[PDB]
């Protein structure tokens, strides 16, 4: 029927309420599910290289698959049992890897368009058209308006460019193609990579795959860069009502650094990427792996020496633990490029209320 | 000057260059310990006769061994001291030689204004005071200690490479009644092992450790009461050479939130002359102890560095072997070691 | 026919008028001649002609915000589904009337808005505008009680034309030096801004030396604020603290050629950052938190 | 472990540099703005040295100038260099018996062939090595071998094929192949002579040469006896497998970190980089090695001496390192080059890639891209230089040329184009 | 949305027989007369398409 | 001291699990038997109560975590005025330390009309209640005020029947329910 129990490693004393833990390894579940959906989120678990933009584009992609493959019921209609399987879904997702801002909108998005055509529809008539209207969808909201965001980029560089990077975002990563390809300028990358889930490197991979002149850095070697060096960017993942930013790891020292360095920075927002729900600290929920994420040591990582450290359960009297969503500071990156070009980030719900 | 002078009086300043160069002498006391035996070889077999000429010399020495290595300071500061110990006596024994000499204190116009002999059991004397001065830090610092931190209150540590540090964590720890959290940040490229090494050292001690990934210390910044530098080197407006890596953003992220910041070290490490700047002083690590792969990382130019240096704004207080000095008073304690004529060579 | 003609017929009297309002409705003059019934002959040549206008500027950004303006209402104006005519009519009508409505906007400005200097809280000001200057006559007519306070304008001596606009009223003024501007925070209350544009971040796009000033007075934590006769934010983005579009070189780096000649090219034109808003003066009701932003938003249907 | 002779191979390489080697030693050229031998020397030192001996040949003359000029002639030092004098023009076979001749030989003794400089530790691979000879009468001589970037590339001369063992450490097969350059004899070989024996056969080619031999009492009388290896590479590790002196071991030591020996001039150029930047573990010029030097370091990887100029508003690419006596004017567009010792720089040049070497004026209006100016050696106005341009003794470029990829010149002052006289050939001059 | 490749019905306005100047409009189009449209672009399509290949493969405009 | 601050303050320790610590600053004139009251009906559900002096803030505010507000005007630049006593210095010091402040708000009780001067819009209150008799009145010249206006430097939510919204933002959701027109009459 399906038990959670085994948890790993030491539980701590702090941030003791969010859903992180259990079904890493399978053994035994639920019958008549379709097994798609869970590969997926398997995936998801183990993952290192996925940020922000393309989860919920892979997830819609699954949902349409499904849809495609979806078989109505010989005596029952297309929905009665269905939302309680669709229940069931969710609640593995969210047992294997937490439902973002981004998972959200998709859910209330699948929930408008059942509301849209409820129970009256046969088989190859309504997903015909339902599977269109989501493609046509996804044509819409997302790739053009990642196009728009590309062109700003495009023309917001004037004279002369030396800049320092961070981020697995694959808009920044795009929008940094261009700069070495189709603009010609004379621009100069600098990679800031960090340890929980590696983007520095796959954004270094990246550039070499164009063959950029390539700075390269971590989250603690700053200081020395700065003895000329101007533009600074970021990418952030979503956006509260409040107007705080709701982000990954490794953003905010950096902001900070280059606010006391005297050029600022500005991060690339999405317009969907905005949530109900509010909150302004790290205990209220967030991003929470297991520690091993923090073992692997020098160079690469799988490397695996038996030397110093190798045990976590065997620790006696140690509270290991580390955080990956952070909440950035609201006053400190001065630039935002949406939908409508520019724009400060006081906007905070201009687009919540819009829908 | 280069070695041409010294015949079968002293050799071991090939060895010491050596040791310098290549690392295998690891630890500023080591070092300290020694320069120290240099000074003794030097003294011990060095032909004397005249005094002006024997300081001469001393200085050209001073010279060469600066010309020989930068990063090495304690060395440097010893010395110094040694030649300020020496200076004392040379003054008096003037006075002597000569026969009003002082008015009520230590004053000033004597810039503008006109200001057989032994001397190498008085040098031997200083070097003695020099290895007594460096034997114990921690044992003349944990007294003014366990006074700053208390019960509730979380402390945040970055560089556990400095073994003073260790020692005062460890010290403040002792207390059963009290019970305190502590932060440790990593700075990965040169500082991991370290870092690791004194998590595990604080899980055996009995106290509640927390693991710090170099990106999550903003996350948690609203909680932070305390900021500790691990230098390894001190200056004259106050200044200090850390023990490598993962110190300054930290430093930086405490005075934009007001959060306290103290420097622990020892004033053997206190240096009598100027960081004019930061790029002769700091130094850069290994290019390839980031990124493996070579042919194809010509175009791969990476940047890591060692050494850091923090500015003489972001410290605060000094609490020494000998008491809490402050970063716009050292001058003063700096000069108390080393003299006048001393510090240029 | 010419906006450009039009734009050099004004120039000694104006202090009247508002920014793009003369501009406005030099555009509306351009328009009611050339048939404005059709859209293909009309809109593109509208276009064309701001854009002639831009190429043509030496020293001046609002005619561009302006024209966007126009634009907008222009926009506006099409949407009734009825018939060509009427609407025609109506966009004819609006220019003149534009123009007596900045005059409207102006004194309730100077009426309404002016509870900012009563209890003679000394008034840091710099940057010529003339609703600042509107503000000040008007709150000597009602015999508001205050005193003023004038940084030395010293790149082409306005200073003087300043401080001689100020004798007019009758009441005791001082020179302030801006390099002293440290040296001065003790008496003097507020700093009060006439600029010359509004952006889309949140600053203001001013004249010769505003940084500094912003610093001191987020140090000093008294308030900052704007005055201006509010439509003139051009569309523009200070993505940093020293890039903008600008009339003239970014602190000119000059080499050592003749003598004494290559050094009075000043940095004229500078910016502050968007946090330092506490209120501006808005002719749409005291409106500022972020009021720009929302307009814009408006304006750009995003 | 202690007491341990230094026995370099010198004079040995010449004319494998192409232009380079006639009239003065493989080895007193300059490498990096500052002779090759010195590092080589610290190498050594560092290692275990307990005396220096080299076996120069080719005009023995300006070998004792040096001798005496160097640091290690008088008393201080614990080695002093007193090299050997042979007959004229010998290979490898006949060096050992020249060597066997003159009588100094040791248990374990000290043979590098060639000139190197690496990072790694020695005592350690001397410790492995005492344990090894511990272990069995039958142990010879120990391999230097190092890891590399996955996929060889770069490789066209030495491309060995190391089959080898994990457990033991001990080499299978040695080939070396034309085929990344001229795809005509694509061949790999397994030998059935250690077949059933060995069981965990490892296959790879992903290694770089190094030659620094340990070499136990076995090595010399080997040497004697066979006059067949008159190599050291291809006949002798062959010769330890087929068992000629049957039953022996050989030692194969494999580190992680990078160890590359000196060979060519692009691999030559490589070095020089890796040396300019932080790629092995301490090894720097700001340090100071040789009395006269008066080198400090920079950042952005860059290295200026004392007596060093480079004029203002020069925007640049990264990584730039300039010799004493050099002043550099006025704007230029510069990416990832090296100037020498005493280079004069006019004004307008445009630089990318490069490494330049002793007293080399760089003219007006000139382009220097991936190739080598050599001593004494001056471009004039209106050069246009292209990616692997050779350049030996005394070429004075003077008015006015265009040479093409990969042109080698010639040096001493005849096997190949463009010669020594004013200007190089794009219109005919010379005899 | 609306960027390169889709389709957009319009009626025509204003038309300037002189030098070249074309107004058109989308919203006066009834959602009957839509389909219409479509149907005559897609048989012009054809045709312009029928008068392509051809025209290529004899090689005259 | 209202009925709606004490609502919620009861249901935050409905779920008693979690840890929160309860410090009550008197307030010198009115506010201390509104505190005590408050203070007596927490005890009366069994919740921890800590009497907090006026003067003593900065001795206190590098501990402090979190700060709510029972506020009754609220403004257009973010700005309130509350329930008088002791805010504007506790305000700067919070601001000072970097401190999060929330406040249990209406949208009924949010005013349209901006506060632009200092001089005018902070009440002063009555000295009955701060020195007995008033013949040392003659020469001495006693200062105070009641009721006290915050500026919107320090505040940053606003928690209220729809939700919890920006200072530099409050104008949009006044102007959602109110208009420009009836200010000024």
């Amino acid at each position: 029927p399906g038990i959670s129990s085994v948890i790993p490693t030491v539980l701590e004393q702090s941030f003791d309420n969010s859903s992180l833990i259990s079904v890493k390894e399978l053994l035994l579940n639920k019958d008549l599910i379709h097994p798609s959906i869970l590969l997926l989120t398997s995936h998801l678990a183990h993952y290192k290289i996925v940020g922000s933009i393309p989860r919920c584009i892979a997830m819609l992609e699954v949902f349409q698959i499904v849809i495609k493959d979806y078989q109505t019921p010989k005596g029952t209609t297309l929905s009665r049992n269905l939302t309680s399987y669709l229940s069931h879904q969710i609640d593995l997702l969210k047992k294997a890897r937490p439902l973002s801002v981004t998972m959200g909108n998709a859910i209330r998005w699948l929930k408008q368009e059942i509301s849209l055509i409820d129970p009256s529809t046969p088989d190859k008539a309504a997903k015909k058209d339902l599977c269109e209207k989501i493609g046509q969808f996804a044509k819409e909201k997302i790739e053009l308006a990642d196009q728009l965001i590309i062109d700003n980029a495009s023309t917001q560089i004037e004279e002369s460019t030396t800049i320092v990077t961070y981020g697995s975002s694959k808009v920044l990563t795009e929008l940094l193609l261009h700069n070495a390809i189709s603009l010609k300028k004379n621009i100069k990358v600098i990679v800031v990579d960090s340890r929980p889930l590696f983007e520095g490197r796959k954004m270094a991979e990246t550039l070499r795959n164009a063959g950029v002149n390539v700075m390269y850095a971590l989250i603690t070697s700053l200081d020395t860069i700065f003895n000329d060096v101007d533009y600074v960017f970021l990418g952030a993942h979503s956006i509260l009502s409040n107007g705080f930013l709701y982000s990954r790891a490794g953003t905010a020292m950096l902001a900070m650094s280059a606010k006391r360095r005297n050029i600022p920075v500005l991060v690339c927002c999405e317009s969907l990427k905005f949530s109900q729900r509010v909150q302004l600290d790290s205990v209220t929920f967030n991003e929470l792996a297991d520690p091993n994420d923090l073992v692997n040591i020098d160079y690469e990582n799988p490397v695996e020496r038996r030397g110093n450290k190798g045990a976590l359960l065997n620790q006696f009297i140690k509270e290991r633990k580390f955080e990956k969503k952070k909440l950035a500071m609201e006053n400190k990156p001065k630039g935002n490029k949406i939908g409508g070009k520019k724009g400060s980030e006081g906007e905070s719900k201009d687009a919540s209320n819009e829908e | 000057h280069p070695n041409a002078a010294t015949s079968d009086v002293n050799v071991t300043i090939d060895t010491f260059v050596a040791k310098l160069k290549r690392r295998q002498v690891q630890g500023s006391y080591a070092i300290a310990l020694e320069t120290l035996q240099l000074l003794m070889r030097f003294i011990s077999a060095a032909r004397w006769n005249h005094v002006n000429d024997l300081i001469e010399q001393i200085r050209d020495l001073g010279n060469s061994l600066e010309k020989a290595h930068p990063t090495a300071f304690s060395c440097g500061n010893v010395i110094r001291r040694i030649l300020a110990v020496l200076r004392d006596e040379v003054e008096e024994d003037t006075m002597s030689t000569t026969v009003v000499a002082e008015p009520l204190i230590s004053s000033m116009f004597n810039l503008l204004q006109k200001p057989k002999t032994d001397y190498r059991q008085v040098a031997i004397q200083g070097i003695k005071d020099l290895i007594d001065e460096i034997k114990n830090i921690d044992e003349g610092i944990q007294q003014i200690a366990i006074d700053l931190i208390h019960d509730h209150e979380i402390l945040l540590t970055p560089t556990p490479d400095s073994k003073t540090v260790l020692k005062f964590l460890i010290t403040a720890r002792e207390r059963s009644n009290r019970t305190f959290t502590v932060l440790v940040t990593e700075g990965f490229p040169n500082n991991t092992k370290n870092a690791h090494e004194f998590a595990k050292k604080l899980a055996q001690h009995n106290i509640e450790t927390l693991v710090v990934p170099d990106s999550a210390v903003f996350a948690l910044m609203s909680r932070v009461g305390k900021v500790i530098i691990g230098t390894k080197a001190v200056f004259v407006n106050g200044g200090t050479i850390s023990s490598n890596s993962g110190v300054s953003s930290v430093c930086e992220c405490a005075r934009e939130f007001r959060t306290p910041v103290f420097a622990v070290a020892g004033l053997y490490k206190l240096s009598p002359l100027y960081p004019f700047d930061v790029e002769k002083f700091v130094e850069f690590g290994g290019s390839q102890r980031i990124l493996p792969r070579m042919d194809p990382r010509k175009r791969l130019d990476t940047v890591n560095q060692i050494t850091d240096y923090v500015p003489p704004e972001n410290i605060d207080i000094y609490i020494t072997n000998v008491g809490g000095f402050n970063p716009s008073f050292i001058y003063r304690i700096a000069w108390d070691n080393y003299k006048q004529i001393d510090v240029h060579l | 026919f010419n906006i450009t003609e039009t734009y050099l017929r004004f120039l000694e009297e104006d202090t009247e008028m508002t920014m793009p309002i003369a501009a406005i409705e030099a555009l509306v003059t351009l328009l009611r001649i050339k048939t404005p019934e059709t859209a293909a002959e009309m809109i593109n040549t509208i276009k064309s002609s701001t854009e002639e206008l831009i190429k043509s500027i030496p020293n001046s950004v609002s005619l561009r915000a302006g024209c966007d303006i126009f634009m907008r209402f222009v926009l506006r104006n099409l949407h009734l589904y009825g018939d060509w005519e009427n609407c025609k009519q109506h966009l004819i009508e609006n220019g003149q009337l534009f123009v007596s409505r900045a005059k409207k906007s102006r004194n309730k400005i100077a009426e309404i808005g002016v509870d900012f200097i009563a209890d003679d809280d000394i008034i840091l000001v710099h940057g010529y505008s003339r609703a600042v200057f509107s503000l000040l006559n008007h709150a000597a007519n009602k015999f508001i009680r205050f005193r003023c306070v004038v940084t030395e304008s010293r790149p082409s001596k306005q200073g003087n034309q300043l401080y001689t606009l100020l004798e007019q009223k009758g009441i005791p003024v001082t020179l302030i030096v801006d390099s002293a501007v440290g040296a001065v925070i003790d008496k003097v209350d507020k700093v009060f801004v006439g600029a010359e544009g509004v952006a889309e971040s949140g600053g203001i796009i001013n004249l010769v030396g505003t940084y500094s000033v912003g610093v001191l007075a987020h140090n000093a934590r008294k308030p900052f604020y704007v005055v201006t006769e509010s439509h003139k934010f051009v569309r523009m983005f200070p993505l940093s603290s020293d890039d903008l579009p600008m009339a003239g070189p970014p602190l000119d780096f000059t080499r050592r050629t003749d003598d004494l000649e290559d050094a009075l090219r000043g940095p004229t034109i500078d910016y502050t950052a968007q946090e330092y808003i506490t209120a501006l003066i808005t002719d749409l009701g005291v409106l500022t938190p972020s009021a720009v932003s929302e307009e814009l938003i408006k304006m750009w249907y995003d | 472990e202690d007491r341990l002779q230094a026995v370099v191979l010198t004079d040995s390489y010449e004319t494998r540099f192409m232009p380079l080697t006639a009239v003065k030693p493989r080895c007193l050229l300059p490498l990096a703005n500052v002779p090759l031998i010195e590092y080589t020397l610290e190498f050594l030192a560092k290692a275990g040295v307990h005396e220096v001996f080299l076996i120069c040949s080719s005009h023995a003359n300006q070998i004792n100038d040096y001798i005496e000029n160097s640091k290690w002639n008088l008393p201080w030092s614990p080695f002093k260099i007193t090299t050997i004098m042979s007959p004229e023009a010998r290979c490898t076979g006949d060096v050992m018996r020249d060597l066997d001749n003159r009588g100094i030989i040791t248990g374990d003794f000290i043979l590098v062939s060639g000139d190197v400089l690496t990072n790694i530790d020695f005592s350690k691979m001397l410790e492995f090595h005492k344990k090894m000879h511990l272990q069995d009468k039958d142990h010879i001589s120990t391999m230097c071998l190092s890891k590399a970037s996955t996929y060889p590339k770069t490789r066209t001369i030495e491309p060995a094929a190391f089959v080898l063992d994990k457990s033991t450490s001990r080499c299978i097969y040695y080939q070396d192949l034309p085929l990344p350059s001229s795809r005509e004899k694509t061949s790999i070989q397994i030998d059935p002579e250690l077949l059933d024996n060995v069981d965990e056969f490892v296959i790879r080619n992903d290694l770089i040469d190094c030659r620094i031999d340990i070499c136990t009492s076995h090595v010399p009388l080997i040497f004697q006896e066979n006059f067949d290896y008159q190599s050291l590479r291809t006949d002798f590790v062959k010769g330890v497998i087929s068992s000629d002196i049957l039953g022996k071991h050989i030692y194969a030591y494999l580190t992680d970190e990078y160890a590359v020996r000196v060979e060519s001039w692009q691999t030559y150029d490589t070095i020089s980089q890796d040396f300019l930047g932080r790629w092995c573990y301490p090894l720097v010029l700001d340090s100071n090695i040789q009395d006269d030097q008066t080198y400090s370091y920079e950042s952005r990887h860059i290295y200026k001496e004392k007596d060093v100029v480079l004029a203002q508003s020069c925007k640049i690419g990264k990584c730039t390192a300039i010799g004493s006596g050099t002043k550099i004017g006025e704007g230029t567009k510069i990416e990832n080059s090296v100037i020498g010792r005493n280079c004069q720089i006019g004004e307008n040049i445009r630089i990318k890639n490069s490494f330049i070497w002793d007293d080399c004026i760089i003219g007006n209006n000139s382009i220097i891209d991936h190739s080598l100016i050599a001593s004494n050696a001056t471009l004039g106005s209106n050069v246009r230089l292209n990616d692997g341009c050779i350049i030996g003794f005394n070429v004075k470029i003077d008015d006015n040329m265009d040479l093409d990829r990969n042109t080698k010149i010639s040096a001493s002052p005849q096997d190949l184009d463009d010669q020594t006289l004013a200007v190089s050939i794009v219109g005919d001059k010379g005899v | 949305l609306i960027r390169v490749g889709k389709n957009d019905v319009a009626v025509v306005l204003r038309v300037d027989k002189e030098k070249g100047y074309i107004d058109l409009s989308k919203r006066r189009v009834s959602s009957e007369d839509i389909i219409k449209c479509e149907e005559k672009y897609q048989k012009s399509k054809t045709v312009h398409s029928i008068l392509r290949y051809c025209a290529e493969k004899f090689q005259i405009p």
